[PDB]
């Protein structure tokens, strides 16, 4: 009785992670002898917050809300990885593969577009020790990598890039170039982000779980052009476990 | 294509005035021929309206009054003076060619309207700033480097592959 | 100031249109 | 948004039926020479 | 070498490098020339002397290609980096200056070397004062450029004046319109042996 | 945008001077009639 | 201090040899017996501490360990340049013909 | 950097009487991401032009 | 210049034997190449995998070597990956696979010679353009 | 005197300074809507991700554009040919990023412009005129349909319809030549012939009539005041004009029938522009201009280049640079 | 001197605009 592509196409439900019945308050137990992989991890954002820059010092600006403008293009899904048991009984998911990045641009008040690479690339996420079962109180905390929003071939609007393109401001042939080093030399940033996944629904029969996540990372820095903004993302998630 | 890649001739206001005169002429040509043909008097009995002209007749062969009312109500303004009308058909295409002649004279000297300085300063400093003006110069840059060695053989241009401007994949 | 200039000239044109049509010299027969 | 959509649908349909019924009201007869 | 002579050997003084709406004096573009920097000599890592292909007047932008006395490309500044064989970094290009403000100095670090390579395409290499007039860095044409342009344009415009006023001299009797009692016999064919001469009726 | 400052006076005069000439001649035309 | 890391890597061994940690997979066609099978394997198990580390790739048939030896002299390893490995650019770097 | 420091003449008269936010999502009270409906600074301006 | 024996002379096998095509064979093979191959191999590139081309120096480095008639005719019968490690008749037109590539059916053995003849002579006339791509059009 | 009949009589009245008509009932609202959206967007719209690669292109004046560079940018490639009214966006902000204004403007303009043509038929009926002025207008209307609708349909995306601005126009016609070799297409060549021809004949006809004005004025007054609006007599001498042009060339190459001459003036630019609008419409399905790249080779088989091959080198430079970040695979098949 | 550069346009229209008004009124007087 699964839905069919043609039932889904054009509805928006393709951007939506699967849901667990509001009755599924079980637990999944962990045989340290057996191994386990996460067959499918689906991360569905619902809220996008950006840290303001408060000009002065002791004020520390707030996380402010934003409007999404890139439409229903935001979900990570089909992610998979090892699920290990450590000495002290924690588990650790290690990402491997999956559609583990989506570009997103949100808009602050006043019109500033903030683009970002929402991602869990290379994610490693562990639990407390002495789990022995995945329950409606298990918490997964971890960190992932945030590569550069644009990759190396990306040519800016004057033809300038890192692995391709011009190295100078060719329309200003005898301008002094020391002014333009920031804009002429492209950089490939690589930063970390942090995620927390909270389990709140568990089907003991099927191995599926679901719940909420919060992650923090940096926005696009336009290959060194400017400075990044800090970004907090909230949403929901779904994952399915198998005895690999 | 040479004048697009090297002179950016489409951006030159003396060419733009040429375009408005050539196309304006063609407009005027079609619209005046079609107006006359559909404001004709019925001077013969048969369905071919051509037979019913006589080269020597003093009487006009279409109605300037019904033409003027038609266009006043479709378009808001219309000709009322047949001499001004036909003189305007002379004036419009003649002048546009004259304006483009002037522009090409500038280009004899590489005096192009190639750039808008304000645009270049911003785009140099602001890599998120893109317009159709910047996109078209990339294309001009493509044309120059790809056609020049073959098109100017006497310059022995040798452009190894690595120096050619190319976007991704293409 | 560029923007103000561009749009002021454009707006003058639209007003000329208005007077050219409704306040035209009215063609008089013969 | 849903309010706007209805509004536009309504406005359009209105002008369309104006058009269909405008021409269904003896348009061949609105000419200066011969009327039927 | 006197600086006055080396300054002539630089494309920013080429009148054919300007633009119709790049206004003002040449100094508004590259700045006020202060000092000849010296004549740049490029050597690859094998110590061959390399020669920057100079930019022709036609080209707003031009690539950086170094060659040997025989004309053979040995280095360049590549656009696509992934398959590049001639890069200054691979070929260990260096720049040494002889004469001028920089006489006797060699630079090896590839970004400095390239930067002078970018100027060599313009010919000899000068230091300019860009702040004093807030120079935008874009070549203007010289008074040679402006005088030629204006006089060529006027000359052509005046040809139409010649035509107009000349027409009006030979045809003044019809300026206001042809004769209303012109008969179609003067104008139809075969009527007069000679065209317009009424004394030649057959 | 860093734009030529005389652009404004140039555009303003480019319009006002020829436009005023035409108006002067129209208005002293109406007063004849 | 604002370097273009790709240029600056053209002035290491990366600019003269196939760099087992950074070079795109299509370079493995310049020497024989290396593409596609071994090249695939070299890249998945990147990066490498030294050039000879490729002989310890698990699964290699003695024929394959022979071809790699025949070509140890055309390899190098430099530090991984993120800009060259991210985006899966070692399988497809935007360059065709 | 309030409005009176920036040379604003008419902005404080719209604000005097209840108009305080913009279709861009800001409000002169400092509050970010806000929805004012039509009677923002922009709509007031638009309506004087109609 | 013209189509002379030297240029029409190509290697037969790796031993270094040679064979000299007739002009007739050259035009024959050019024709068959357009009919069976150019939809992917115009100009000596490979549109569906540009990393592998028909330049003689690429063929020489293929396993087995393919800069000769024998190697080329074998490839049209039983094509392999560039290293030789897997047969690929399933995704590359071949006689071994002519059931599923119907054009390869009416090709006779001499037809294959002419095709292989063309591939090896053309780089000698066009030089860099053969397998160069758009940069040399 | 019934309320509907009286409305119908206003709509179709020959007495309104501007004629309305049943066609005018659709045209007025759709043109006012396209017009107002365009004027606002040109001045103030934020940048648009035309090519769907999250690389927005600034088109309006307030974002650093001038009269020459500004445009209402076409809608995102990500939308392709999907309908995208305001009510399908989560918000105006989304709608603006993805280029909704362009769709709104073009659909309303195409409609109102269609009804414009029909309105020309209509008033011609109400005034007892012949009917075909509108046939003449269909040549430009067909042109607008080809670049705003037909071309996008066949390439699969409105991102590839013609931008609404001066430099965007040139961008559209540069990319077009790289992808279609339109100069080497015979229907564009007939457009140039239609368009050059039209300017030529306009100047000819204008100069021939002007040359043969009958003297009705003094030197101190405009010749134009020799015509009075609605006078019954012609204001120039057509046989004196035929007399001069027959001899400038030869007799039979000159019209002495003003009906054929004016019909000729109408047919030439109309027909040629039909063809060149058909040229854009068939190149929408990628039936491209003649391709003679390498059509000439020597006895050995060297390529001997012609001007076609030079053209192609420049087409190549257009090809490899356009939309420089948007292609991941080696052929630009759309 | 570091002067106000909108002073030129201000002086310019200050002169031209009221000046133009008066010329217009004088000429259409002379022609009746
Ligand atoms: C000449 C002769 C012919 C006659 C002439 C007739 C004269 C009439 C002239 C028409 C004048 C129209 C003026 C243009 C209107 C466009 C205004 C707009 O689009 O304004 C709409 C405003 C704009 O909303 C805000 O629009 C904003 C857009 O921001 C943008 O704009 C900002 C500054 O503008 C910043 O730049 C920012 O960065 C940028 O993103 C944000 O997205 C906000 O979220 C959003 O609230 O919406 C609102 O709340 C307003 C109400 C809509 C809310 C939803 C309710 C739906 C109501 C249905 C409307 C029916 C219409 C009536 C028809 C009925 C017929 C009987
Ligand atoms: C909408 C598109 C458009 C339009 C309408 C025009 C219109 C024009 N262009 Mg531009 N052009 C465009 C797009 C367009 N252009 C683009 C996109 C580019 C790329 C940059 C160009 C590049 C371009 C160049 C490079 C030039 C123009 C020129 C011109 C003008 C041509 C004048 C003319 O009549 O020449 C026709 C030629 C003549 C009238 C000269 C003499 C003709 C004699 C009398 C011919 C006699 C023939 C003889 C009797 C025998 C005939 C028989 C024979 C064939 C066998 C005209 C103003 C030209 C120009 O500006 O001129 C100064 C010019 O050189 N255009
Ligand atoms: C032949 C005449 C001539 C020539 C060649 C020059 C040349 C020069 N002058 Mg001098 N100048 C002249 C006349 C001339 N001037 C006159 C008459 C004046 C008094 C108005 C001046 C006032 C003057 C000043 C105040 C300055 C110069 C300066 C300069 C230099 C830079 C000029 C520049 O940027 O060009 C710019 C040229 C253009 C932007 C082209 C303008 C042409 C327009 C666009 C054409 C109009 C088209 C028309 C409307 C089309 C419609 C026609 C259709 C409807 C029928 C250069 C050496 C400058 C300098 O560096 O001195 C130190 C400087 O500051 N000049
Ligand atoms: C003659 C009147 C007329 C016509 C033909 C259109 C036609 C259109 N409008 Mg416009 N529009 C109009 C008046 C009109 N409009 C007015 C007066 C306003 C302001 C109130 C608008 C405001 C408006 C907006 C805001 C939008 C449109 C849109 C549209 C398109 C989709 C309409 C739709 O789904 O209808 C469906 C209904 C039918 C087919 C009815 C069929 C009934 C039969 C008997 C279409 C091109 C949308 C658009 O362009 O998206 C691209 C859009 O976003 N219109
Ligand atoms: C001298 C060289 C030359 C010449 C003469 C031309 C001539 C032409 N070109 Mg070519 N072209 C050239 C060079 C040249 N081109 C080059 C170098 C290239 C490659 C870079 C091209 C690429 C090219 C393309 C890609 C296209 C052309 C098109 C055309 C035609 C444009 C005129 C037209 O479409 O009318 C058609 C008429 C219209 C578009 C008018 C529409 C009018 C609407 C209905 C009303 C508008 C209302 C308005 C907005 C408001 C008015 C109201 C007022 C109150 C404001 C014409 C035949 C175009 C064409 O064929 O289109 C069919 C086209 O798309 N050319
Ligand atoms: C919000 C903002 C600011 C938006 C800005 C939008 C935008 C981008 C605008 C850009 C504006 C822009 C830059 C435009 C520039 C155009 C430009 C290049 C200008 C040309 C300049 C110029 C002087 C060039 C020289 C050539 C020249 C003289 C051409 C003139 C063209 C022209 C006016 C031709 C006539 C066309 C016209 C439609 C006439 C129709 C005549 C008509 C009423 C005929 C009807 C008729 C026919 C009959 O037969 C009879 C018998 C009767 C009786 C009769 O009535
Ligand atoms: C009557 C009174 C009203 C007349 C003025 C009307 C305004 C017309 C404006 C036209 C000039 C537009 C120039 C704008 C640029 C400007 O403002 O910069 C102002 C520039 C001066 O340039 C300034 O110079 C400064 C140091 O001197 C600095 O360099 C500034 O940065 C630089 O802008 O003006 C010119 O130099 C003016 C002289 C131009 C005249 C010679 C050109 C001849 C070319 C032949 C033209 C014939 C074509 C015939 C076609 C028909
Ligand atoms: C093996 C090949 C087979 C053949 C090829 C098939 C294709 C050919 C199809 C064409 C059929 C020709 C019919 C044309 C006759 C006709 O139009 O008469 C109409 C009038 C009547 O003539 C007038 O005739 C009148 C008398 S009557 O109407 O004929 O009775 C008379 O009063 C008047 O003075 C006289 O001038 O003639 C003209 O006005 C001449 C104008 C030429 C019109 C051609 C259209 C131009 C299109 C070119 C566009 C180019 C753009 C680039
Ligand atoms: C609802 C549908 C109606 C659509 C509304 C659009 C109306 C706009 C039409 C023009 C009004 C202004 C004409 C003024 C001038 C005017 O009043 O002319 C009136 C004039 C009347 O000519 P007559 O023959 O009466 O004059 C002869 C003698 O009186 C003069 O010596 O018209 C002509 O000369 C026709 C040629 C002008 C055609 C020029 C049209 C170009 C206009 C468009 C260009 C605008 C570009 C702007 C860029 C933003
Ligand atoms: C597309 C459908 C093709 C057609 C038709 C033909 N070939 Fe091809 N060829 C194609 C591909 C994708 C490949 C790569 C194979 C791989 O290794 O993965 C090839 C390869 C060749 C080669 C080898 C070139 C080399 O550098 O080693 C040759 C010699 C070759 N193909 C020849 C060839 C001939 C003669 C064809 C017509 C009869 C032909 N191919 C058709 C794709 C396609
Ligand atoms: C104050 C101010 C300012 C200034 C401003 C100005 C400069 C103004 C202008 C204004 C303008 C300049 C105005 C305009 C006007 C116009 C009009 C208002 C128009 C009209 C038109 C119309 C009404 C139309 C009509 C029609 C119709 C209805 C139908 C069809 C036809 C036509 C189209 C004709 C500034 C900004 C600096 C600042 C702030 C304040
Ligand atoms: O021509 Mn080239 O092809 Ca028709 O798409 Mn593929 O690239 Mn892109 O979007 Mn506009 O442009
Ligand atoms: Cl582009
Ligand atoms: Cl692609
Ligand atoms: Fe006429």
């Amino acid at each position: 009785q699964t839905l069919t592509y043609d039932d889904i196409v054009g509805t928006g439900l393709a951007n939506k992670c699967p849901t667990l019945d509001d009755t599924a308050r079980g637990a999944y137990p962990i045989d340290s002898s057996q191994t386990y992989r996460i067959a499918r991890l689906c991360l569905q954002p619902t809220t996008f917050l950006v840290k303001e820059e408060p000009k002065n010092k002791r004020q520390e600006a707030e996380f402010v809300p934003t409007k999404l403008v890139t439409r229903e293009t935001t979900s990570l899904d089909q992610i998979q990885g090892e699920l290990k048991v450590n000495s002290d009984g924690s588990l650790t998911f290690v990402e491997e593969d999956g559609i583990d990045f989506q570009p997103v641009t949100v808009q602050m008040a006043g019109g500033e577009r903030i683009p970002l690479l929402f991602t869990v690339k290379n994610l490693v996420a562990s639990t407390q020790p002495n789990v022995t079962s995945i329950t409606t109180s298990t918490d997964f905390k971890g960190e992932f990598n945030v590569p550069s929003y644009r990759t190396a071939n990306f040519l800016d609007p004057k033809g300038r890039g890192l692995a391709s393109g011009y190295d100078s401001a060719i329309a200003l042939p005898q301008a002094k170039e020391e002014e333009l080093a920031r804009a002429n030399v492209k950089r490939f940033s690589l930063t970390k982000g942090q995620i927390s996944l909270n389990v709140a629904k568990v089907d003991g029969r099927t191995g599926e779980i679901a719940g909420t996540f919060e992650s923090e990372q940096l926005s696009d820095d336009d290959m060194g052009a400017h400075e990044p903004h800090e970004v907090k993302i909230q949403g929901v998630f779904y994952a399915s476990i198998e005895p690999a | 294509l040479f004048f697009q890649g090297f002179h950016n001739w489409t951006l030159n206001p003396f060419h733009m005035m040429g375009v408005a005169g050539v196309l304006g002429g063609a407009l005027l040509c079609a619209i005046h021929g079609a107006t006359v043909e559909n404001t004709l008097f019925q001077d013969g009995e048969g369905a071919s309206t051509f037979r019913a002209f006589n080269p020597t007749q003093a009487e006009e062969t279409y109605s300037m009054v019904t033409a003027n009312r038609f266009w006043s109500q479709i378009f808001g303004i219309a000709f009322s003076n047949k001499r001004w009308l036909h003189f305007f058909m002379l004036f419009v295409p003649v002048t546009g060619l004259w304006m483009s002649a002037i522009g090409v004279v500038g280009l004899a000297l590489n005096l192009r309207s190639y750039d808008f300085i304000s645009q270049e300063i911003r785009a140099a400093e602001d890599p998120e700033f893109e317009t159709f003006y910047t996109k078209n110069l990339l294309l001009n840059e493509g044309i120059r480097a790809w056609m020049a060695p073959q098109d100017q053989p006497h310059e022995n241009f040798v452009f190894p592959e690595e120096v050619l401007p190319r976007g991704n994949a293409l | 100031m560029e923007t103000i200039t561009y749009v002021f000239i454009f707006a003058c044109i639209i007003a000329l249109f208005f007077f050219a049509i409704f306040f035209r010299e009215p063609p008089r027969i013969t | 948004m849903e309010t706007l959509k209805i509004t536009v649908y309504i406005v359009v349909t209105f002008f369309v039926l104006l058009f269909v019924f405008g021409f269904l009201s003896g348009d061949p007869a609105r000419n200066p020479k011969r009327k039927d | 070498i006197p600086e006055k002579l080396a300054f002539y050997d630089y494309i920013g003084n080429n009148p054919a490098k300007g633009g119709l709406f790049r206004t003002g004096p040449m100094n508004k573009g590259d700045g006020i020339a202060q000092a000849w920097k010296g004549h740049a000599v490029f050597r690859n890592k094998e110590g061959e002397e390399l020669f920057v292909r100079r930019m022709p007047a036609f080209f707003e932008s031009f690539p950086v290609i170094l060659t040997d006395k025989n004309g053979v490309v040995k280095a360049d500044i590549p656009f696509r980096r992934a398959e590049s064989k001639y890069s200054f970094e691979q070929q260990g290009v260096t720049v040494s200056f002889y004469g001028g403000e920089l006489n006797g100095q060699t630079f090896t670090d590839p970004p400095t070397v390239k930067s002078y390579a970018r100027k060599a395409i313009f010919g000899e290499i000068f230091e300019f004062d860009t702040e004093t007039l807030n120079s935008d860095g874009i070549f203007r044409t010289s008074p040679r450029g402006w005088f030629t342009f204006a006089h060529a344009v006027f000359a052509l415009l005046f040809f139409f004046g010649h035509i107009w006023h000349g027409a009006r001299t030979l045809f003044r009797d019809v300026f206001s319109g042809i004769d209303p009692e012109l008969s179609p016999e003067q104008v139809e064919w075969g009527f007069y042996q000679k065209v317009g001469d009424v004394t030649t009726r057959r | 945008m860093e734009v030529n400052q005389l652009g404004l006076i140039a555009t303003a005069l480019f319009v006002l001077v020829p436009s005023v000439f035409l108006i002067i001649l129209y208005v002293q035309t109406e007063s004849q009639q | 201090e604002l370097v273009n890391v790709v240029d600056e890597k053209l002035g290491t061994a990366y600019g003269e040899k196939i760099d087992l940690n950074n070079t795109n997979i299509a370079a493995f066609i310049q020497y024989r017996g290396l593409y596609p099978t071994l090249a695939k394997l070299i890249v998945k198990n990147a990066p490498y501490e030294s050039v000879e580390d490729v002989l310890n790739i698990p699964g290699l048939t003695e024929r394959q360990k022979q071809i790699l030896r025949e070509n140890l002299e055309h390899f190098t390893v430099t530090e991984v340049e993120t800009a060259l490995v991210e985006g899966g650019d070692r399988y497809n770097n935007g360059l065709y013909k | 950097n309030p409005m009176w420091r920036q040379g604003m003449f008419v902005l404080p008269f719209m604000a005097r009487l209840g108009v305080t936010g913009s279709w861009s999502g800001w409000s002169i009270t400092g509050e970010t991401g806000i929805d004012p409906g039509f009677w923002s600074f922009e709509g007031v301006a638009l309506a004087h032009i109609v | 210049a013209e189509l002379t024996p030297e240029v029409l002379t190509v290697p037969l096998n790796s031993e270094g034997k040679t064979i000299t095509l007739t002009e007739k064979q050259y035009l024959e093979g050019k024709r068959l190449f357009q009919y069976a191959c150019a939809s992917c191999h115009v100009g000596g590139i490979t549109k569906t995998n540009p990393s592998l081309d028909l330049r003689t120096e690429t063929l020489a480095l293929a396993t087995p070597p393919r800069d000769n008639i024998e190697g080329l005719v074998d490839y049209m019968k039983n094509p392999t990956t560039y290293d030789g490690e897997q047969e690929i008749a399933e995704v590359h037109p071949s006689l071994r696979s002519a059931d599923i590539f119907p054009k390869m059916r009416n090709l006779t053995e001499k037809d294959l010679v002419a095709i292989a003849g063309h591939i090896l002579v053309e780089p000698k006339i066009l030089g860099d353009k053969w397998g160069g791509g758009k940069v040399y059009y | 005197a019934n309320l509907w009949e009286r409305f119908c009589n206003w709509v179709t009245s020959t007495d309104n300074r501007l004629y309305v008509g049943w066609f005018g009932v659709i045209m007025i609202p759709t043109l006012l809507a396209a017009t107002i959206c365009f004027v606002i967007a040109f001045i103030a719209a934020p940048p648009v991700d035309i090519d769907g690669i999250r690389e927005p292109v600034s088109g309006s004046l307030l974002y650093g554009n001038n009269i020459i560079t500004g445009a209402v940018v076409p809608s995102s490639n990500a939308i392709g040919l999907h309908f995208y009214p305001i009510w399908e966006a989560a918000s105006l902000d989304e709608w603006l990023y993805n280029g909704g204004p362009y769709q709104l403007i073009i659909f309303h303009f195409l409609l109102g412009a269609s009804c414009y043509m029909g309105r020309q038929w209509e008033l011609s009926y109400r005034l007892g005129m012949r009917p075909w002025i509108c046939v003449a207008y269909s040549a430009p209307l067909a042109s607008a349909f080809a670049v705003f609708l037909i071309y996008p349909i066949g390439q699969g995306s409105f991102s590839d319809g013609m931008p609404l601005g001066i430099s965007g126009t040139f961008n559209f016609m540069i990319v077009f030549q790289a992808e279609h070799n339109i100069l080497m297409h015979p229907f564009h060549q007939l457009g140039v012939a239609g368009v050059f021809g039209g300017a030529l004949f306009c100047a000819m006809h204008g100069s021939l009539v002007t040359s043969s004005l009958i003297r009705e004025t003094t030197e101190t007054e405009s010749a134009n005041y020799g015509y009075k609006f609605g006078q019954e007599e012609e204001t120039y001498n057509i046989v004196a004009a035929h007399g001069y042009f027959g001899r400038l060339i030869f007799q039979y190459a000159s019209f002495n029938n003003s009906r054929s001459l004016h019909f000729f003036l109408a047919a030439w630019p109309v027909v040629g522009v039909w063809f060149t609008a058909l040229g854009i419409s068939t190149m929408a399905f990628n039936l491209n201009g003649f391709n003679f790249n390498h059509s000439v080779i020597d006895a050995k088989g060297n390529v001997i280049n012609t001007w076609a091959d030079i053209i192609n080198r420049a087409n190549l430079g257009m090809e490899v640079m356009h939309e420089r970040n948007a292609h991941n695979f080696p052929l630009d098949l759309a």
